[PDB]
């Protein structure tokens, strides 16, 4: 049905940009700061 | 011979006419327009009795205000504890088309009839406990509209055949005859004394008839319409007849002729059931409009409106000791207000 | 009580013309639809036209449509019937019936033959 | 005919019968109607409604 | 709650007895209920007679229970009765249909029948329920129409000029005149039928006959065309 | 694929502890002037020679690392033997760009989130008013009302299923689950109770379907067979709009946690589990456009044979199409049979937008048409109003 994919539509986006926050992090210092 | 008799018949009429002008020196009305008028009655629904599957057309009240019998047209014969909302018995019926049902004053014995032409008794309390068909009377031939109980062996019943009768349980053949009317007998109402009981039929009149002796004592002509609700007053000496023509009238035996009329300009359905309260001050009367009316026997004016109740309402009564009054509609649902 | 009287009767000769007349007492005319009954020597009752309360709606039966004309007068509480073009099949008793109910268009029991609110009727002989 | 006779004698006979019945003035019996409403107006659980802890059908 | 025994033992009689109530709801409501009215000459007894196949002097009314495709009909004929009807017509109010038998080869009375019908149709009480025409005697009908009389003038001056509708459907090898007639005498009934009916009753005509033996199928498919339009109509579908 | 948060993090924890291990075991050159070994948290930086050039490939737990395999990780020595400090700053040389991603958009999914929103909560609100009318009126309580109000329930538990969800998502893509560590325990999306809310509303939209097949089903049942019983219909009918949804969706749960549990099952990967809830669905919108072509069908035959009154019916049979449309959910037929992977390009957006907007009004769209605007409830209404008037 059409909210099972808008879901899984929106998990992947926000998993995709979760992880790009995550290499932001290691590039800024990773666990310091 | 025909000429000079309908001359006689006319001069007696106007004779009549002119003795009831006489003794009309003045109208409850006038004589009404000094007391207090009754406050605005409102009615609940205490109690609801949901379990008829066609239409309920008539119900009676038993003398001692619990126990209830009501008729619907699917077949059935149901008892209700009015207290406790119980059911008693379920008498199934042979002809499932029912227009009236009478309740014994005692308790023992049950009345049904109908578009069958016959009157079945059906006794409630046996030595076996189950409620059988007690006696089946057949000498009508047009259908029963209304049948009351006098007593354990004597009932009066009124037919569709412009004829009224009384049978004895036991033997099951007709005591009495009463052949007076023009058309359609609808209901009947007995006296408190049972000495004589009062009758309207669709030629838009009523009779009064003595049990014993067997004759019509007196006949009032003051509607326009079918008569279809007639109800005796509690004092025994007046009663109250309702038409399709909107209308209610109160008659006595006294004066020969309508003490007053209850109408309104709004209302212009027909009237199937009357029943007065216990001193006889509230006159309740069952329209065809989804409602029902409360008015007052002493001035002709509104005093109460009874609703919720959906389909035309058919049966009307009060309890015989003024507890409660039960309204039957053709939604096959009881409603009980106090 | 109900009161019905006819009156405009009579021999009359064929292809003649008559006025026929109701008087009703009793209840109000203008709430009730009317309608005329015949009666043949012989037969039973025949529905012949009928009216509503404002004289909006009638109708006639075949035998007489063309022929004869209804009309009500509820300031006077009267009915009148005009035939024109008399017929010897028309020699009849004919009877002013009321609705037994009001405010109502259909009506059952018009030509019964104990109905209760119908007149005495008129003789017409052509 | 005969049958015709026969019920206007019938209806002439009823119609005597029941014109030689006395009756009482509108007014006595619009008097007595009065006194008994009056008389059993307390007795009427309609029109005089009971207490709830009387009535046996609310409690 | 505390109840005593005697309460106990009335609330189980109470629960017996709507149990019993419940069994019976069901076959109550799986029965279509049937109001057969007609005249004297309808011949609506040689059809109950007929349909039979699938008490005392006064018995005031009679049934009739005849199944159809494991569906049951009760049919109630009307007897021993005064011809008033203004009153006891009133009952038939939750029927499922009214079946109008109406002779339409005699002459001289079908005015009659046509009152009676639009009185039916203009009921307050019967608004509701449908109308089931059967014109009975069809062949009696042809008969008197080939015997040259032709007195159908006489009697309907409406009959001086009438097409026969482009919708009629003759049967084969049936004389024009006939046709004509009959769908002359169904135009008249269903004049009178669609003056009121705005879309809550109809009027189902059919054409009969006394050796009929389709009459119950008949019946039975007005009945099933009634119960599903008043299914759309609940729906608003219709 | 998708590349998980945790996966990501793990792989980076292990490229660490690898990288510690080698710059413990890493013996240094002889040369004093050589640069230290440095660990920015991105790379192991072996020791270099002054005055030198390094350049090494990117890490593991790169998911991008398919469009730079080789190389593309680069440093510079100086001649004294430190590292190229920035301006105003102690960090080397930058070389992100050249192992650095060549760059749906969240503007896109806002509107549809925006829009389908609205419409969820217009329906339950509607759909709340409409039972607790349905409740009131006592004269308003037959078997077709009875699946009404189980309907309106369904769409009910169907739009407080996708704000229960939608909030869910909210807080496992935020500020929280913060940890960045071997902390396995996130703050969702290791919990139990995120995989149930995505069951639930499994549930909730696969018994909201199955309810309007009910109602479908009832609706033929009446049209077409008639003489049935009512109590066993009623709870034949209770049981499949209610029991036949946890025969499906609770296998599908259990089959999803047992094999991939992965982010709380809210991402459709295997295309072989999503079948599960998909085929009953999409077998539930056959039969229900079935039995709708069916009683269109026979509302044509109802107009043409009969009411010779009227010739030009086109108005009233529009009119009932229009109705009985949101009902039985026929709008969904212009839309499934086109499936996931055949819509990745400029579609997927209209299919996706009318769709959810098709659903989420399509609550408000039933409550107005059948419980709104119906003749008997307007009727109810009107007579309780004169019942009120006068006193
Ligand atoms: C992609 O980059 C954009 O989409 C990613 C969204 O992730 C998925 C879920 N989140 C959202 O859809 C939108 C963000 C959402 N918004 C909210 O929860 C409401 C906004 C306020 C949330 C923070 C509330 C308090 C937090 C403590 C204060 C920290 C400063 C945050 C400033 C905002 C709050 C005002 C200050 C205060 O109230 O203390 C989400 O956050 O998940």
């Amino acid at each position: 049905y059409a909210q099972g994919t808008f879901t899984s539509d929106y998990s992947i986006l926000l998993d995709k940009k979760a992880q790009a926050a995550f290499i932001e992090y290691l590039l800024e210092g990773g666990p310091s700061s | 011979e025909l000429d000079q008799l309908r001359q006689e018949a006319e001069q007696l009429k106007n004779q009549i006419r002119d003795a009831r002008k006489a003794c009309a020196d003045a109208t409850l009305s006038q004589i009404t327009n000094n007391i207090d008028p009754v406050g605005r009655i409102q009615m609940r629904t205490r109690r609801t009795l949901r379990g008829h599957l066609a239409k309920i057309y008539a119900m009676h009240w038993g003398t001692d205000s619990r126990l209830l019998v009501s008729a619907s047209q699917d077949g059935k014969l149901i008892i209700w504890d009015s207290y406790t909302t119980n059911k008693v018995h379920a008498i199934p019926l042979r002809s499932s088309w029912v227009m009236t049902c009478a309740y014994a004053p005692s308790g023992n014995y049950v009345a049904c009839g109908g578009l069958d032409n016959i009157c079945s008794i059906y006794n409630l309390k046996t030595r076996e406990g189950n409620v059988r068909v007690s006696r089946e009377l057949a000498g009508h031939t047009g259908y029963l509209s209304c049948c009351r109980f006098l007593d354990d062996n004597q009932i009066v019943t009124s037919s569709g055949d412009t004829t009224c009768a009384l049978w004895d349980i036991e033997t099951g053949q007709q005591t009495t005859t009463f052949t007076g009317h023009t058309g359609d007998v609808m209901s009947l109402s007995l006296a408190p004394d049972t000495r004589l009981f009062v009758s309207g039929a669709c030629d838009a009149s009523a009779k009064l008839w003595d049990v014993r002796e067997g004759m019509c004592r007196q006949t009032f002509t003051g509607h326009e319409s079918d008569i279809n609700a007639i109800c005796f007053f509690p004092n025994g000496n007046a009663f109250a007849t309702g038409s399709d023509d909107a209308t209610c009238r109160l008659f006595d035996l006294r004066a020969d002729q309508e003490l007053m009329t209850y109408s309104h300009d709004n209302i212009i359905c027909g009237i199937t059931s009357v029943s007065f309260s216990k001193s006889g001050r509230l006159l309740l009367a069952g329209y065809d409009d989804f409602n029902c009316n409360v008015w007052d026997a002493l001035k002709a004016d509104r005093a109460g409106v009874l609703a919720g109740h959906d389909n035309r309402v058919s049966c009307l009564g009060v309890t015989d000791d003024g507890m409660a009054v039960a309204t039957g509609s053709w939604d096959s649902f009881l409603k009980i207000w106090n | 009580q109900v009161q019905l009287q006819e009156s405009g009767g009579g021999l009359v000769q064929p292809g003649g013309s008559l006025r026929l007349s109701c008087a009703a007492s009793g209840f109000t005319f203008s709430n009730y639809k009317m309608n005329w009954v015949r009666q043949a020597p012989g037969k039973g009752l025949e529905w012949v036209s009928d009216i509503s309360q404002s004289g909006a709606s009638i109708s006639y039966t075949g035998s007489v449509k063309g022929r004869f004309t209804i009309s009500r007068d509820n300031a006077k509480n009267t009915l009148y019937l005009q035939m024109n073009s008399l017929k010897p099949e028309d020699t009849a008793v004919y009877y002013c019936a009321r609705c037994p109910a009001p405010f109502t268009r259909d009506c059952f029991d018009v030509t019964s033959t104990t109905y209760a609110y119908r007149g005495q009727g008129t003789q017409v002989t052509v | 005919n005969t049958a015709s006779i026969a019920q206007a004698r019938k209806l002439v006979e009823q119609l005597k019968m029941e014109a030689n019945i006395d009756r009482i003035k509108v007014s006595k019996a619009a008097a007595d109607l009065m006194a008994y409403c009056e008389a059993h107006a307390k007795e009427d659980p309609l029109l005089t409604p009971v207490p709830a802890s009387e009535n046996p059908f609310r409690e | 709650c505390t109840l005593s025994a005697e309460d106990k033992a009335a609330v189980e009689r109470s629960k017996m007895i709507e149990k019993q109530l419940q069994k019976d709801k069901q076959v109550y409501r799986a029965t279509h209920r049937l109001l057969l009215l007609g005249a004297d000459n309808s011949g609506k007894s040689t059809i109950v007679k007929q349909m039979r196949i699938y008490r005392v002097k006064t018995s005031g009314i009679f049934e009739t229970k005849f199944q159809v495709d494991k569906v049951n009909f009760h049919m109630f004929d009307v007897g021993a009765q005064r011809d008033e009807r203004r009153k006891w017509i009133q009952c038939f109010n939750d029927v499922t249909a009214i079946i109008f038998v109406v002779d339409s080869s005699d002459y001289n009375r079908l005015q009659e029948a046509l009152n009676d019908f639009k009185s039916i149709w203009n009921n307050r009480w019967l608004r509701t329920i449908s109308v089931i025409l059967f014109l009975n005697k069809q062949d009696l009908l042809a008969e008197k129409v080939l015997a040259g009389k032709s007195k159908i003038e006489d009697y309907f001056p409406e009959f001086a000029r009438y097409t026969t509708p482009e919708d009629a459907t003759p049967e084969p090898g049936e004389d024009p005149r006939v046709t004509r007639a009959k769908y002359f005498i169904r135009d008249e009934f269903l004049r009178i039928s669609t003056a009121s009916g705005d879309g809550r009753h109809y009027c189902y005509p059919h054409f009969t006959c006394s050796v009929d033996t389709e009459n119950a199928r008949r019946i039975f498919n007005d009945c099933r065309d009634i119960i599903q339009r008043m299914h759309l109509r609940q729906y608003e579908l219709l | 694929a998708t590349v998980s948060l945790w996966e990501t993090v793990q792989k980076w924890r292990e490229y660490r502890r690898q990288c510690q291990r080698s710059l413990t075991e890493d013996p240094p050159p002889a040369t004093d002037l050589f640069c230290n070994r440095t660990f920015d948290e991105y790379a192991c930086w072996p020791d270099g020679e002054p005055g030198s050039f390094v350049n090494v490939s990117c890490p593991w737990y790169l998911p991008w690392a398919s469009s730079v395999p080789q190389g593309h990780v680069y440093r510079f020595c100086t001649a004294e033997g430190l590292w190229l400090q920035k301006d105003n700053s102690s960090l080397p040389w930058r070389d992100l760009s050249e192992c650095e991603e060549s760059k749906s958009p969240e503007e896109q999914l806002l509107f549809l989130y925006i829009i389908y929103t609205v419409g969820y909560a217009l329906s339950f609100s509607a759909l709340v008013i409409a039972s607790a009318i349905l409740l009131g009126f006592r004269h308003l309580h037959c078997t077709r009302n009875y699946i009404h109000l189980n309907l309106f329930a369904s769409f009910i538990l169907r739009a407080l299923s996708v704000f229960i969800k939608d909030a869910a998502l909210k807080w496992m893509y935020s500020t929280a689950a913060q940890q960045h560590q071997w902390d396995g325990l996130l703050s969702y999306q290791d919990s139990l109770s995120c995989r149930l809310v995505f069951l639930l509303m499994q549930y909730c939209v696969a018994a909201n379907y199955y309810w309007l097949l009910v109602e479908g089903v009832y609706l033929y049942t009446l049209l077409a067979f008639s003489v049935l019983s009512e109590q066993w219909i009623f709870r034949l009918y209770v049981s499949i709009g209610w029991g036949v949804p946890l025969l499906f969706v609770v296998p599908w749960g259990i089959v999803k946690y047992l094999y991939e549990d992965e982010g709380c099952w809210t991402r459709n990967s295997n295309m072989n589990y999503w079948l599960i809830i998909r085929l009953p669905i999409l077998f539930a919108i056959g039969v229900n456009f079935l039995i709708f072509v069916r009683v269109i069908c026979i509302v044509v035959s109802k107009l043409k044979a009969n009411l010779m009154c009227k010739t030009d019916i086109k108005c009233r049979l529009a009119k009932s199409t229009l109705t009985l449309i949101p009902l039985l959910g026929t709008h969904e037929v212009i839309f499934a049979f086109v499936m996931d992977e055949h819509a990745r390009g400029t579609l997927r957006f209209i299919k996706l937008f009318t769709e959810l907007s098709f659903t989420s009004f399509q609550g408000l769209m039933v409550a107005i048409l059948y419980c709104f605007v119906n003749n008997e409830v307007q009727l109810e209404f009107r007579k309780s109003w004169e019942r009120w008037r006068l006193e």
